Formats: C-alpha cells, structure tokens, sequence
C-alpha cells in the first residue's frame, strides 16, 4: 500500500495514500504499530503513533484497516488500565516486563478468553431496535449492575435472532439484526470512534445533585449532577488530593478517570490506592475498583495517547452516559493534552496563536466541555443519564491571563477557586468568593429548596462576609490599623472560622473531610445565624470582646463540630446541631445585656 | 593520549639524566625505572605507544604529570641551588619528604624556590649596583644556607634573607 | 554516502533511505580525524546527522561519510562504579570506552519498567530544612530550582558532596534495604564546575560507589543532551541489574534547553516561544522516564535534577515545563545566599502533595506535614508582615505578624542555616523544626490538629 | 579544639589514595579484559586473514558481500572495487553475482561489473571488496576487518559475559 | 601526620598485590576457550549480518 | 578556484567550492577582504563577509587559502598592536598612512621585517620531544623572556638538527622533526586555528589567590588564578579604567587585552597609557606595553575580527599558558561579538532565540569560558599556568534581562556588581554584596588569609553592615530617621565611607595607585574598629555628633590612603592606618566619659 518517506520525532509521514480520511488507522512500520492519520496533505500523510521510534527506516510498509481508528467498548472495561488506546498495561508488564508502551508489541482493546454472563433484554423476534438501545446485560462486578449492552449507534433494525440466558463469551456473535437484509453480526463488545461524538435523542436541563464530598464546594454553591466546572491548578497546590477527594467522595454510579499528562506516582498511588479504599457508596470489596475505570497516561508516553486520552474518556463518559446510569468524569488536566497538541503542532510546524499554545487548542477545548452533559439517553427507551465533567486547568503560556485559561473558564459553567498563597495556610482548597459563580443554582435551588435547602441565604451572606473580610483586611494591612470596630470584626471572626471550618480540609481523611449535605447546612446555618446574632446584638450596644466571651463555647462546638462524621440518629441530621441553637439564642440573649 | 605519555616518559627520563647523572639518587632512581628503561635504549615514538596502548608502560598521564612535576621541581630546586653543593641524603628525603604530600605547590617549600628563582632571575640579567651585590651576595648565602640545611626547616634566617631580598627586590632607584 | 552540504553543526548527505532512525555513522574529514554522529531526522533521498564532536573540517566533495550499521547504546556494566569514564569517545576522561559487558539503547528501548509502582521509603540527604519542607520519597522526582546571580553550581557540589554519606544513615535509619549507587551527570556544564565537584567527591570518600560522566561544552547539543539517556540508562541498568538504589543528579537543564533551542536549525520542525521548540515536553520527560520505582520491587531509582533559571521568573519553559513532570518544587532564596547562609530556599511557593503518602513508618513522624504547613504559612505571614510593615511602618503589624517575623528570621538564620557535608536524621530535624516553631502560641495557629499539637508542640 | 581540627584536617586525607587504589585496580582489571578481548579479536583477525588466502572457496563468501551490497545499493550499475589479489577471481566470477543478485531482487538488473584500477591495500583490509554507485555518490564497505570490527562491539558483551561469568 | 606520610606507598602495593593473580588466571581461561569465539567470529565475519 | 554567483547584503554565494571548510578563512573578490563559510549547499557555499565594502563586482574569483582563520603563535606579539583577523596595524599605519582598516588591505600575520635572538633550550641531538615543550626562549623583556619558543600541538618526533643560538627570522626555519621519514621542518613561529581549543596536560583547581590590585574588587571579593569574572552595568561603569588598572596593577606575567568593539578613543588611551605609566611589579623600559598585548578592534571594524577577537585572544592566552608563564585575560565586551553574531544571524536569515541572539551564544560564550582556566602546561616539562577571563557584559536596550548577561552570569562562577545611582558618585564600580558574589572567596580568604591577612572576620562584618545598610536606608527613606536608632546611622555611616572609600576610584589629585590585600586590610579594620568603638561607645551613653565630629581627619586620611604610593614603611602594615586605631580609642575613652 503505502511507503515510508520520512520519519521525524514520534510522528512519521507516510506517502502513496489514496482515499484516506482524517480519522482513519493504519499500522506503520514493519512491526504493525498502532496509529491514526490526523491529517494529510497531498500524497503524504502524516500519523500519530501511540509508541516512540527507535530504529524505524523509511521504506517500510503502511496499510490502512479501512476503517476509523477508536476504542472498544463492553464488558472488561472496568478492573483495567489503559494508556491512552484501552491497551492491557498488565498484560504488558508480564510480557514485556516493562512499564512503558514498547514499539512492536500491540494487545486488544479488552478481554477476548474472559467468559461473561448474557442475559436477554425487553427485546423478542421481530421487535425493533435501534441505536443505543438496551439489547442486554453483563454479569460482571456483581455489587452494582454496571455492564450493560447496548447497541451501535446510527444503527437500527428488527432483532431477528434473539439469544437466551447463558454464558458467553466475548468473541461470539449472540446477536443478529435484520433491517433490509443481513447488515453484520453483534458480539459482547462494540466499535465506536473516539474522534466522534456520540449522538442523543434530546437534552435536557440539570435537576439532580451531585455530592462531590466537600464542604467548601457543597456549602459555598449547590452541586449539580452533568454540570461544567474548572479547577485551577498552580502543579502542587493541592490538586491532587482535590481530585483524590472527589473521586473517592463520589457517589456516582460509575468513575472514569481521563489523564492526559502527570507526573506518574499519581497513577500507581491511585490505582493502588484504588482497591483498597471505600468510598461513600463503597461494598465488601473493590467500591472503587469495580466501579472506576482507570484511563491514565504519563508524561513519558507518547503525545498520540495523551492526546486521544481525552477522547478515548469522553467516549467511555458517552457510552456510560448512554446507558441511563450517573458517572463522573475527573480530567486531569487538560494543559497536558493542549502541551501535547503544542508538541505536535511544533512538531509539524503549525504557527501558534495561543501565546505558545496552537490555534485549534481553544475550540478543540471548548468542544471537549460541550460533550459532556445530563440528557436523555439516545436510544428508544430515552432513559435518563448525566456525565459531570470536572477538569482541571493550570496556565503554561507564560501568565494568568493567557487564551487557553480565559477560554476554559469562560467555556465553563460551574467555578471553583484555588490559590497557591492561601493553600499553604493549611487551607486548600482556598476558593474565590469574588471569582465564584454558578449557573445551575436557580434550578438546584427548587428540588434542593424543595427537599430541605437553606444554602442560598448563608451562601449570600456567607460570600458578602468573605468579600467584607477581604476587603477589612486588605484595607487594614494597606492603610494601616490603628482601631477596628465590632461589626468588621466580626465579620472578620466569622470569615476566619468559616475559612477554617470550611476551606480547611484534606485528601487523605473522613473525619475532617466528609461532611453531608444537611451537617454542613445546619452548621452555615448555624454560621450564619450566630453572625446574624452578633450582629443583630452589635447593634443594640456592646463591645466585641463581651460578644465573643458572650458566645464562648458556641464558637468552639461550632468550630470542633467538623471533626467527627456521621455515626448517630437515622439520618443524615444530627442531634448536636439542633442543640446548638438553644444555647446560641440565650448566648446570644446574655452576650447583648 | 600515548603521545603525552611518550613524551612525558622520555621529558622525565631526560630530567633524570639531567638531574644526577652519576647515580647517586637510587631512592628517586628506583621509582624511575620503568620510564628510565625505555629512555635508555633507542626506540621511536610508535613503540613507546604501542607499548604504552598494550599494557606495558605507564599510561596515567594525570599522575606521571604531577610525577614528572615533581622531578621538575627537585631538578629546579637542585639547579637554583648552584653553585653550592647540596647532600645526596638530603635532596632524597627532601624529595621523599616533598613527595609525601598532598599538594606539592601548595607549600612554602615552592614559594621559596620560586622566591629564590625571581632573586636569581631578577640578578640575572641586571648590572653591577649595591643593590645588586647585597642581593647578589644574600642570595648566595640564602643558596648556601637552603643548600646546606633544605627547604624542609623553616629557619629564621632563611625567612629573614628572603624577607630582605624581597624588601630590596621591591625597592627603587632611588 | 557523500554529503551535499553542511549548515551550522547539521550536515546533509545525499543517498538513499538505507540506514534508520538514530542511526550512527561515522564522518571521514580530510584532516585525518574521524567522527560519530547520529540521524536526528531520516527523509526520502536524503538524510540529517550532527556532529557530535565538532563540526569543523566538514566538506562536500573531499570528505565521505559511512554507516556503522548499529544504533547509539552505551555500554553499562557492574563495573562503572569507581572510575572515570565516558560515552563521547575522548581519551581525556580516563578512557574512551567503558568496556561493558551489556548492550542498551540510551532510549529505553528493550526494557523500561517505570511509572508503574508508588514509592514505599523515604529518602533523605541529610538536610533538615529540605527534607523537613518537602517529603522526599524513593522514586520521586524533587527538583531543585536555581536563579541567575546565585551560586547554583555551589548546590549542585554541596548536593554532590552529601551523596555516599546519606548511605550510612539510610541502613540505620531504615530507609534503604540494599546497596547505594551514585550516577553523575554533567552536560553543558563548564569543566571548573566539575572538576571542584570531582575533587569534592574523591577527597569526601565516595568516588567508589559513584561513577562520573563529563560532558564538555564545545561539543554539539545532541551529545550533552543524548549523556542524560545513557546516565540514566546506567542507573536504571544498575538499579534494576543489581537491586540496589541508584541517586543520580543531573546538572545542569539550563544547557539542555539550549542545546534544545539550538537544534533544529535545519530539520523539519520549528521551535515555538522564546526559541524553544515545541516538542521540549519529550525531550524532558524522556530524561524524567526512566526515573521511578522498578518492576517486581527491585530496587529504585531517584533523580535530583538541578535547573537555573536565566530569567529568574517561575513561568519559563524549562521550570514550568519541568515542573509539571515532577512533583512540587523547591525554589532557592537569592537574597539568603547574600547574608551568607547555605543552602538558602523559600517555604512560600515550595509544596508537596504527595509528600503525605510518600513518608512511611518507621522513619519519620506522622506530624511532619503538620508542622511544615505551620511554619509555611507563618513564613508567608512573616513575609507579608515584614512587606506590609516595610511601607508604612510599626503600625499594620500584629501580634502574629511579629512573631511570624521573628520566626521568619530565626527559622531562615537557624534552619537553612547548615554546613555543606554535615548530616542529621528525621528526628533531628523534626526535634529542631518543633523547637523553633515554639515562638507562637497555640491560639492562632490552625494548620495542624489538636491531638497531634497538644503532644508536641 | 585546635587540636581536633587539626586532627581531623589532617585525617580527612586518606580518603584521595583510598579510592585512588580502589580506581587503579578497577582500571587494572578492565585493562585485563580489554588485554584479552584484544587479543582473542586479534586470533580471530589472524584466521580471518588466513581464511581469506585462498584463491577457490574465497569466491562466495565475497560474491555474498558484493552481492549483499548489491542489494543494499538497488543500482543498475554499480563499480567494485578490491584488492589486486581479488579481481581476478570476481572478473571469472562476475555472471554469478549478477544471477545471484538477479535472482534475490527484481527492482533493478544487474548488467556490468566495473573493476577499475584501484587496488585496495593488504595490510588494512585482509580480504573483501567496497561496493558503491555509479555516479559516486553511495559507498558501502563491505570489508571483512569492517565487519569484525562493528561486529566486535556486539559480540564483545556476550563473549565477555560468558568468559567471566 | 606519620600515618599520611608512610600512607604514600600503599597505592602501588595495594594496587599491585591487590589485583595480581586474576590477571594470569583470567588470561588463560580466556586463552584456553579461545577458539570458539574465534571460530563463532570467524563464521559470523564469512557470512552477513 | 570559486566564482561569485550574486551578492545579497553583507553575504555573498559562491559557486564550485567543493574543498572548502566550515569556517575555513578566505578572500572574496579581487579586493582581498576578509570572509569565512559559514553555510554550504550542494557545489554554492555562502560565505559572509565582515569587512566593509561596495566595489564586489558579481563573478569575482575567491582564493581560498585551504586552513581556517587562526592567528600565529610565537616572539613578536609584545609591544605591539593587532587586529582580530591576525593583520598588523602599525604596517597598515605606516604603509597606507591611515591609522584604522582601510577598505580593502593584505599583509601579513606577523612583523616579518624585525629579527629576534632565538636560543636553545634543554634539547639536544637524539632526545625526544613532544608539542608544548620548551624548545628554546626568544629574549623580549629585560627582566625575562616572554616568548618561549615551543612546538606546535599535535606533534611529536625526535630531534635530528637542532639549530644553534643567534638571531634569526620568524621566516627561516631552525629545527627539524624526524617521525616517520622526512616529515616537515619547524620555524620560530607556529599556526593554529581560532576554531580548535588547544590541549592541555591536565587541569587544576582554582585557590590560588590573583593580585589584581584594586582595594575594591579584592576587598569585597577578589577573584582567583584561573576563574571567570562577569561585571554588568551601562555607560559610564569603568570598563576601561578597570582593565587599564588591572592590566598594570596586576602582578601575572602577561596581560591580554581583547577589544570586542570600542569607540575608538578608548583603544588609543589604554594603548598609549600602557608605555606611559610604570609597572608595579619590578619592571621598566616600558613594562606595562611590554608584557601586555593589544587587540584593536573598533565600532565600525569588521566582524570576522570582532567576533573571532574572543576566540584569537583565547588562543593567545591559552599558548601563553601553555608556555609557562601565567596569563590573565581582560575583555570590554562581549556585547559587541553577541551583536555582530546576532547581526550576521540576522543577516544569514537564520531563526533567532529572543531580541535577535542566535541561540549558540549560550555554546559559543561556553566554549570560550571552557577553554580558559586554571591547569597543568601542556608539554614534557609539566609548567604551571594560568588564565584569568574577566568579561565585562551590557544589556540591548537597557534591561538586564538579555540572554547574554543571563548567560554570562549564570554560566559565570564570580560576579561583579554595579550601581547605577553610586556611579553618579564617582564611586562606578561601587557594589559590595547586594550585585556581586564569589565561590572563591573562602578558598581565596582561607589560603591569603592563613599567615598575613585577617581579612575574613572585616570582610564577614563589613558584609553584614553593607547588606544591613541597604534596609537601614530602606527604613530611613520610607519612614523616617526618627524609628532608627543610632547604630542605624553609625552602620551608615560606615556603609557611607567604606563605600566611598572602596568604591571610589577617581581622586581628585592624581589617578589612584596599586594597592593590596594588606593595605585594604588595614582600612577594612580601622573602619571595622571604628565601627565597633562608635556602637559600643553608644551604649554607654554618647552623642551621634560628639563621635562623629570626633572622628575627624581619620575620614580625610582615610580618603587619600589611596592616592599615595605603597611601600610607605611596611608592605603589610602601613604607619598611617596606625594612627587611626589610637585615635579611635581615644575618642572613644573620650566620648564615653
């Protein structure tokens, strides 16, 4: 077919190409290594290999499949490792006895020996069927029913052989549609490109929550279940153990972890760390291992794979999507994968327009935030799903204000800050009061109000008595204090332990990183209430020093009452919370006289 | 690489030929003898590094250089000391004792030849004064006195003459 | 093979695509000396080499170029340790070849067993105020950030000078389970540098367990920068051959980013922003790759890299490109050094994540973390108070911004303060970062718990 | 205290001959390997020297090297130069690199065999010949020393490996 | 100081005397087995590579 | 052999050079200009030229002289004046009666006109030889002889003629080499190329301390034997003064004075204050211009000779150590060779780094610093030398950001400071440790320090005092004098007349003499005292005016300490600084009393 003209860093052009498209794989060299030919100029066409080159001579053979090059998807997604293609790491480490991807060695997208359970669907002979549908199911991680069959998308018909319950396996067909004709045999698994989204039957406004597992993140402003949110980043600021947090706080259904870049010890420690850690909705054995699917890609792989990690995610965050269950998308990061796309267009020479970033970088980036959302499912059913997309963010074009910040934080919906001065105080993540902002309050706030929300009306004061105590304390080190009055001080006071109770936090612990939802309303509104309190007894005459000795050890139970979780009463409610205003109304009755 | 080895083997065995060629220093002679046993027969340049490439002579240019350094500066300091006659025990265990240090120009014991050598250099090629002839003279006795007692005691009178001839040394004409 | 022509140190043969990527040939100049070189870029009829060594004396039609038919590996053996040698072919590094009784790609080609496993001990250098910071791990990337006007090469050789005696400590301190190697790396470095730190090696006493690898900076960037590979190589050949831990140090990525910007002067590709070219993510973390913990738990390997900033900024390409590869960072104190106080750094910017799971038991205390972020943020709060007390006077300072900068002064005077072959364990360190955080009252600090605090303080 | 400085200045120095011992034993041991390997390629030099006197079965093993060349280069003509003791036996043997070249390759035919006048010298390159281009643009040596020599440095490490191991 | 100034001879007999014997033993088993690497290396040098 | 194909700006192409080199030396043209090839390709090598002019007609011949641009090596560089392209001045002054390059000259490498008294050495008939051993001695001062004759590198052989003593021409050849049959005869003077780095024997470490004599620069740190020095700065530092001082204040053997671009009047005042003034180190008969070697190179010179100054100086430095004796090399500056590399890089069209810097500035300033240092002689007699670089480096455009002083002073081991508003004083350069710091100023401290000097203990203080003196005027300037104490102001005004005192170069009687480490140790000391008796006077009980006024003439003293002449009495301890020490102690009994 093709020959080999010219072979230059990782990417290798390849010319006598006829007929071939922009998302089309082909295997290059003469060890039949994986690629994909992302664009084509002329006769030569220029692939992306998911391995390094050391040793390949122009010359050799390239022969493309004739098909698009993605991953695939089925039952032995979840318990797996995949770089940046779905690629058995385990299986390579036996046989290669390597870590890295070496060139010459290829496995298949998922298990091929591995028997699962089939059991049939709601369909019969001769009913209908169509793209995305719910065909059958996979008895695999047997703690929650995860594994669903579904069909091909852009593909429909009658079922014409319906398979009964049994075990099968993953390389034979036990499914057979009929639509004008024998189109191709069904097996467990199916194809589906990465480089193409996946289509829905209609979208769908958010109305359901997401419980994320933290404090300052749920108290400063309502969770949403398939929302668009960004996370600044400063490379060891405390991203990780956010994200370590977030995933193990997660209660979603399913957990699909997308890394274009990192420094490596993160994704051993967190596959490591990964079984042998319950989370919120953890079971008996493997809560997160069953349940996540570990999509991690180093910085000393290939770009090819950092690159197609992102799509190769959202593939995965689309086809757990499209069953009708919730699954939470963590990427981390997308400056890797716009680092990566920098490489490949410094490779190829394009001209850049991000400040050292590419041109593409920017749309390529805003359209990987808009493919993830709650919608109805694609399919007949139209069931309901969600994918919330949390990615991180980190500026590398040289300040804070570059394109590729200010296009994924204006892309994005949800804002969530982090600073790497107020995160060495033991506060991480600091967040921005002034730099918040959420768009999916107004409809959270009606199911959220409508079960039992108060979030909205210390949310309000909470975020004006942040801004008064950044204000009083840039004003008081700028200008110079030489007096302070109560009501700045207490706002102060308050802004200092609701930074304390609220930003501080960690990645490593449940006592003093897990809070629900009611505990930590009852205790903003204890928050609030008492610097409401202070205020409302401020003003009818007393000093500062007599509110807080008046308050005492209100301050302290409220402070210390971030410490211990959730092991008494049958709710999420405690009792010590609901006592706590009792002696708050007659301390604060005795600290105004 | 065998081309500075060669050239430092045959520059050393030139320098022990030059220094005491009636073979009274069989102390620094013995340690001499592989470099001196290829200079005292006729050979070229391509058989001292062919031999030297082969594992058969010394190849360690780092140390035949502070090697070849040393026996330049007991030929120096055996040279400077002219015409006084200096002991053949002395001038082994001066170079025994000079040999037995961590750094060979790091000492007093260099300063002071080359102290002597600027006198010497300095008288050298100047004209009959008074100056001259009380640093002539001092630095006759200073080469008496350094020849007759070494360089390895520090006396007070081998720093007071070196003190004075460096003082006359940086005085004028006027 | 008769090269066209010759632009700067790539040379341009005329042939066919016979040989392949990274292959080595050997250059034929008139004036009788030959050559290595190797492809960085292979095309149709044509072909790209560099000069390792030199690039004058090149011509068209009166000199010849010849394949040697094999790829750029280094010979690494159980050998290499206690003496001199050196993978460029030059007879002034006690010998051009090695003599090695193993063949391996400077690339990571047959094997590369790293990314896959987390750190299990900790290591330590023997500095109370760089340990203490930043949780250093086995098989953790912790890089040291230089700047442009202070002494960095005194670092690196103060770095160089603590290896082999942080290895007796290590086997009573229960940190390393195995024996010690020492790799040395130096590219683009002047060879003053280096010869005060091979002086500084051999009279400290651990030239036997450290090999040294010398890179000269007249030579072409593809070498200096191709020596980090087979350095690497060699340790992780080492580490991984023997089970031992391997400590290599790579000084310095200043040279390396500007043998990076100058290639590619006539090959295919661009360089992007501020001369540096796009693809420099590869190329330092192709170095960085081979850095980790070894398949099956034999041994480990750890890399120390030491950066200078030209710029002094912390958003150039080289750290902040580094900086995304490896895990935190530690950022040297330019005016500390002026006061004469070694080796300066500033507890502001630097920070670990993972410095919470790298430490272990056995060896260090739970309450590390602790106390640094305390003495973190009262650095911060004392560099606040003294740059909010410095404009209007004794006036905006509080009772806590006082004693965060007298705590600022007295942990910068007491702490950073050490000598450059000196040692101390985790305890003593630990014993000495809680002594001098006794200067504030329990009251006003919140970075740490009460339990792990009200036991000691 | 000055005696303790003085004591431990003047201890510190052990170290420099220490590890200079322990650097010229582990150069004597290398240079020892390095002795021996130099002069088992020195036996296999002299056989491989031996091998090539012969005037008969000397043939093929240099119509293998010109014609490995042959398919290396990929010419429709190309000039072999060798020894003055080898063109005598390419010049009656010159159809069976052109049949065996013909017969392992089908991009180009091999039509003419150009031994020119440069003879190749004796005391450098013990049998083999260095095939090139046409227009001179390629050459590829094909020399016997050539090959032992690239090859030694492939062959050094398990002849090594399994002499001292 | 005396144990620095006698230290001075015992780099070329710790050298000498250190690694002597190996060499000899070393160069006869090497001798000794010298024909199959000579032969293996003379058949590789015949053929191509 | 070439013909010139077209002319484009200051490069030209010429067409058939198939033998020449990189670098290789030619002449373009009928006019004899001077050029190098810097790029080939295919039969059309480019070839740049630096020298200036507008008759180069298109399809002139190019004679190429078949080696690279070098400079020559042997007796007659002393006393007199060259350029950077090897081409003398003074037969270029005398012959075409203008005193700067003509457009378009040829002469010469050398004065082939002036004979010079060859001697033997210690070789003799039979006795082998190397390249680097002292062959002979050619007599060039009266106190010793300079130019030692030596072999060229990279040759060996026996001696079978050797030529006996008498005066003889560079021209005429008295030595013969037999190697190998009839190899070549050798002349008094050699060649060698200014692109090759010359051998050595072996290298050393830098802790001998150099004598540069200046109070200033070896009293806060002095440089070493075989180290590099940067010093950055504007107009109007004293890059000239300091190289005028330091070349005749220093106590090495040779002074290499490398012009890298000047205005032209500088060039003729060093060149004429050389000879005029007289040698602090036991010479006359001209003893500054006599050991001391001129390279004039102006604004509008060519570039070949500006650029390959460094390179042609370096050579030079490195054959007079290599001879034996030590050398140390004094540049101003490397900007101008950074602005012609970058001139013909913009020029050639090649792709810049930042501010149009070639980005082998970085390897180019390297290998150059490399090449310079501290070592072994090279040759079979083992001599000691050394090369001492000092390089002064400028900003492009004002800002100390540029590539070339951020490589020169990270690359750099020692740096020289500068201020800006201290050279309004009359004291540029004026730095103490707030610009400027040394790696070798312990090792330089410790070894000068162990039998005459004290130097470490003043110089400790007085750094501390000089670092405490900034933040005291700091604290003085933003809030007041009246916060500050009177150890604040004692401190400054210490800071104030040591700065002043050391700072300070320009009298205001006559020009400043040498000084040495012992008489700036007794300035250093006095002021140490009188710091030291004026805080401990304070403390029990004393006025800022009574001490100040009491110390009285010792500041005036102390100012024109540096104007007279050393040797006034003692070489390490002087009568004058004596007298200061009796009457700080008197007025400090005084003053407490």
């Amino acid at each position: 077919y093709g020959a080999i003209y010219s072979v230059s860093g990782p990417v290798v052009i390849a010319e006598n190409m006829i007929g071939c498209a922009m998302y089309e794989l082909v295997k290059v060299g003469h060890d039949n290594l994986v690629g994909e030919v992302i664009r084509i100029d002329g006769d030569k066409a220029t692939i992306q290999v998911y391995e390094e080159t050391a040793g390949l001579t122009v010359g050799d053979p390239v022969l493309r499949t004739g098909k698009p090059l993605s991953v695939e998807l089925g039952p032995g997604l979840m318990e797996t490792i995949y770089d940046g293609i779905q690629r058995p790491l385990k299986a390579i480490k036996e046989e290669s006895q390597s870590i890295y991807i070496p060139r010459g060695i290829d496995t298949p997208a998922l298990d091929r020996t591995i028997k699962w359970q089939f059991t049939p669907g709601k369909f019969q002979v001769g009913d209908h069927i169509s793209g995305g549908d719910i065909y059958g199911s996979v008895f695999e991680n047997s703690l929650i029913s995860s594994h669903k069959i579904l069909l091909p998308p852009r593909s429909r018909g009658t079922i014409t052989w319906i398979a009964p319950a049994g075990e099968y396996t993953l390389d034979e067909k036990i499914l057979e549609v009929e639509f004008d004709g024998k189109k191709s045999d069904f097996t467990l698994y199916h194809t589906w490109p990465v480089r193409v989204p996946r289509p829905v039957t209609e979208k769908l406004s958010a109305d359901y929550p997401l419980l994320t597992g933290q404090r300052v993140l749920d108290a400063l402003f309502p969770c949403v279940q398939g929302g668009t949110t960004c996370i600044p980043g400063a490379f060891g600021c405390g991203k990780t153990v956010i994200s370590q947090s977030l995933s193990k706080y997660s209660n979603s259904d399913a957990i699909i972890y997308v890394g274009c870049g990192e420094r490596g010890n993160e994704m051993a420690e967190v596959l490591m760390e990964f079984p042998e850690l319950y989370t919120e909705m953890s079971g008996t054995k493997e809560p997160i291992m069953k349940r996540t699917t570990l999509v991690a890609n180093t910085s000393n792989m290939p770009v090819a794979a950092r690159e197609a990690s992102i799509y190769t995610g959202i593939t995965l965050a689309e086809y757990f999507r499209d069953q009708g269950k919730n699954v939470s998308m963590i990427a981390d990061s997308s400056s890797r994968w716009a680092e990566a796309l920098r490489e490949i267009s410094g490779r190829l020479g394009e001209m850049p327009a991000d400040q050292g970033f590419p041109a593409y970088l920017g749309a390529k980036l805003a359209s990987f935030y808009e493919r993830a959302g709650k919608a109805v499912a694609l399919g007949s059913p139209d069931r309901t799903g969600s994918v919330s997309i949390v990615a991180a963010v980190s500026p590398a074009g040289g300040d804070f204000s570059d394109p590729v910040t200010t296009a994924t934080l204006g892309i994005t919906q949800v804002f969530w800050g982090l600073d790497k001065k107020l995160a060495q105080r033991k506060h991480f993540p600091s967040i921005n009061t002034s730099v918040s902002y959420s768009k999916y309050t107004n409809v959270l706030n009606k199911f959220y109000d409508s079960n039992y929300p108060e979030f909205p009306v210390l949310r309000d004061r909470m975020k004006e008595i942040l801004s008064n105590a950044e204000e009083l304390e840039q004003v008081v080190q700028l200008v110079g204090k030489s007096a302070l009055s109560d009501s700045d001080k207490i706002t102060l006071d308050v802004a200092t332990l609701i930074k304390e109770d609220f930003l501080q936090q960690n990645g490593y612990s449940t006592y003093d990183a897990f809070c629900p939802i009611w505990k930590t309303f009852d205790m903003m509104r204890a928050f609030i209430s008492y610097h409401d309190e202070a205020q409302k007894a401020v003003a009818n005459g007393a000093n500062w020093s007599k509110l807080a000795d008046s308050t005492g050890d209100v301050k302290h139970a409220v402070s210390s009452s971030k410490f211990f979780e959730p092991s008494r009463g049958e709710k999420e409610v405690h009792g010590e919370f609901e006592k706590l205003l009792s002696t708050m109304q007659e301390r604060f009755a005795e600290s105004t006289d | 690489y065998h081309s500075q080895v060669v050239g430092k083997i045959g520059y050393i065995a030139r320098c022990m030929q030059t220094i005491d060629p009636e073979n009274n220093l069989k102390k620094i002679r013995e340690d001499y003898q592989d470099v001196l046993i290829w200079a005292e027969k006729n050979y070229r340049f391509e058989e001292i590094l062919e031999a030297s490439k082969s594992g058969k002579c010394p190849n360690d240019l780092d140390a035949l250089s502070r090697r070849s350094l040393i026996l330049l500066e007991l030929l120096r300091l055996v040279s400077s000391i002219s015409p006084f006659k200096m002991k053949l025990d002395l001038i082994e265990s001066q170079y025994e004792k000079m040999k037995q240090h961590v750094n060979l120009w790091k000492s007093d014991y260099h300063v002071k030849l080359n102290q002597l050598n600027q006198l010497t250099d300095y008288l050298k090629n100047a004209a009959p004064t008074p100056k001259n002839n009380f640093l002539r003279a001092m630095t006759s006795v200073l080469q008496m006195q350094i020849a007759q007692y070494g360089i390895t005691e520090d006396n007070e009178g081998i720093n007071q003459l070196f003190k004075l001839g460096l003082h006359l040394l940086a005085m004028a004409n006027e | 093979n008769t090269v066209s022509g010759v632009n700067g140190p790539l040379v341009i043969l005329e042939k066919v695509k016979f040989p392949r990527y990274n292959e080595i040939v050997n250059l034929t100049l008139p004036d009788g000396t030959v050559r290595q070189g190797q492809v960085l870029e292979i095309r149709g009829d044509r072909a790209i080499v560099q000069v390792f060594e030199g690039t004058s004396g090149i011509d068209v039609k009166k000199t010849t170029v010849e394949f040697t038919g094999e790829s750029l590996r280094i010979p690494v053996s159980e050998d290499m340790l206690g003496r001199i040698f050196d993978g460029s072919g030059r007879p002034i590094d006690n010998g051009p070849k090695v003599f090695a009784e193993d063949y391996l790609d400077i690339n990571g080609s047959p094997i590369n067993p790293y990314a896959r496993i987390y750190p299990e001990e900790m290591i330590s250098t023997g500095v109370s105020a760089i340990d203490t910071m930043n949780s250093i791990a086995r098989g953790q990337k912790i890089p040291i950030f230089s700047a442009s006007g202070l002494p960095h090469n005194e670092i690196a050789a103060q770095i160089c000078r603590q290896a082999g005696l942080v290895r007796p400590t290590k086997d009573v301190h229960d940190g390393h389970e195995e024996n010690f190697s020492i790799v040395f790396a130096a590219m683009g470095v002047n060879l003053e540098t280096a010869r005060f730190f091979k002086q500084d090696f051999e009279e400290n006493g651990s030239l036997e367990r450290t090999s040294l690898f010398l890179n000269l900076a007249n030579d072409p960037t593809i070498e200096r920068i191709i020596t980090p590979r087979l350095a690497l190589t060699t340790a992780e050949y080492l580490a991984y051959q023997t089970e031992r831990h391997v400590l290599t140090i790579l000084t310095d990525m200043s040279s390396y980013a500007d043998a990076l910007r100058e290639v590619s002067a006539a090959r295919e590709e661009v360089p992007g922003r501020r001369g540096y070219p796009g693809y420099m993510y590869t190329d330092l973390s192709t170095i960085y790759e081979r850095a980790g913990r070894v398949e099956g738990r034999n041994g480990s390997i750890t890399q120390i890299p030491i950066l200078t900033m030209p710029n002094d900024d912390i958003t150039h390409p080289i750290p902040d490109l580094t900086g995304y590869i490896t895990e935190g960072q530690i950022f040297v104190d330019r005016q500390l050094h002026n006061k004469g106080i070694y080796p300066p750094i500033n507890v502001l910017p630097s920070l670990s994540r993972l410095m919470k799971s790298a430490i272990g038991e056995g060896m260090t205390r739970k309450d590390h973390g602790d106390v640094s972020n305390q003495l973190y943020a009262k650095y911060a709060i004392g560099k606040d108070a003294a740059a909010m007390k410095a404009v209007v006077g004794e006036e905006a300072l509080s009772i806590e911004d006082k004693l965060s900068l007298e705590f600022l002064e007295k942990f910068e005077k007491t702490f950073i303060t050490q000598g450059a072959y000196e040692d101390r364990t985790v305890f003593e360190s630990l014993d000495q970062a809680w002594s001098l955080l006794r200067i504030y009252p329990k009251e006003m600090l919140n970075r740490i718990s009460p339990k792990i605090l009200d036991e000691f303080y | 205290g000055n005696f303790k400085s003085k004591l431990k200045k003047a201890m510190l120095s052990q170290q420099i001959t220490k590890s200079t011992i322990a650097n010229k034993m582990r150069l004597k041991v290398l240079s020892a390997r390095e002795q021996s390997l130099d002069g088992i390629f020195e036996e296999t030099k002299e056989k491989l020297s031996g091998i090539a006197n012969n005037r008969d079965e000397y043939k093929p093993i240099l119509q293998s090297l010109i014609v490995e060349a042959l398919l290396k280069l990929l010419e429709p003509k190309a000039i072999v130069k060798a020894l003055e003791r080898d063109v005598d036996l390419i010049e009656s043997m010159k159809d069976d690199i052109m049949r065996e070249y013909g017969e392992k390759a089908q991009r180009a035919p091999l039509e003419e065999i150009v031994i020119s006048n440069d003879y190749l010298n004796k005391d450098l390159v013990s049998g083999g010949v260095v095939v090139s281009n046409a227009s001179d643009k390629i050459e590829i040596n094909n020399t016997l020393e050539e090959r032992l020599k690239l090859l030694s440095e492939e062959a050094l490490p398990a002849i090594r490996l399994e002499l001292y191991g | 100081e005396q144990k620095n100034a006698g230290g001075v001879g015992e780099l070329e007999k710790k050298a000498e005397a250190g690694v002597q014997g190996e060499l000899a033993e070393i160069k006869k088993i090497a001798e000794k087995k010298k024909d199959d690497v000579v032969k293996i290396l003379i058949e590789t040098v015949i053929k191509p590579s």
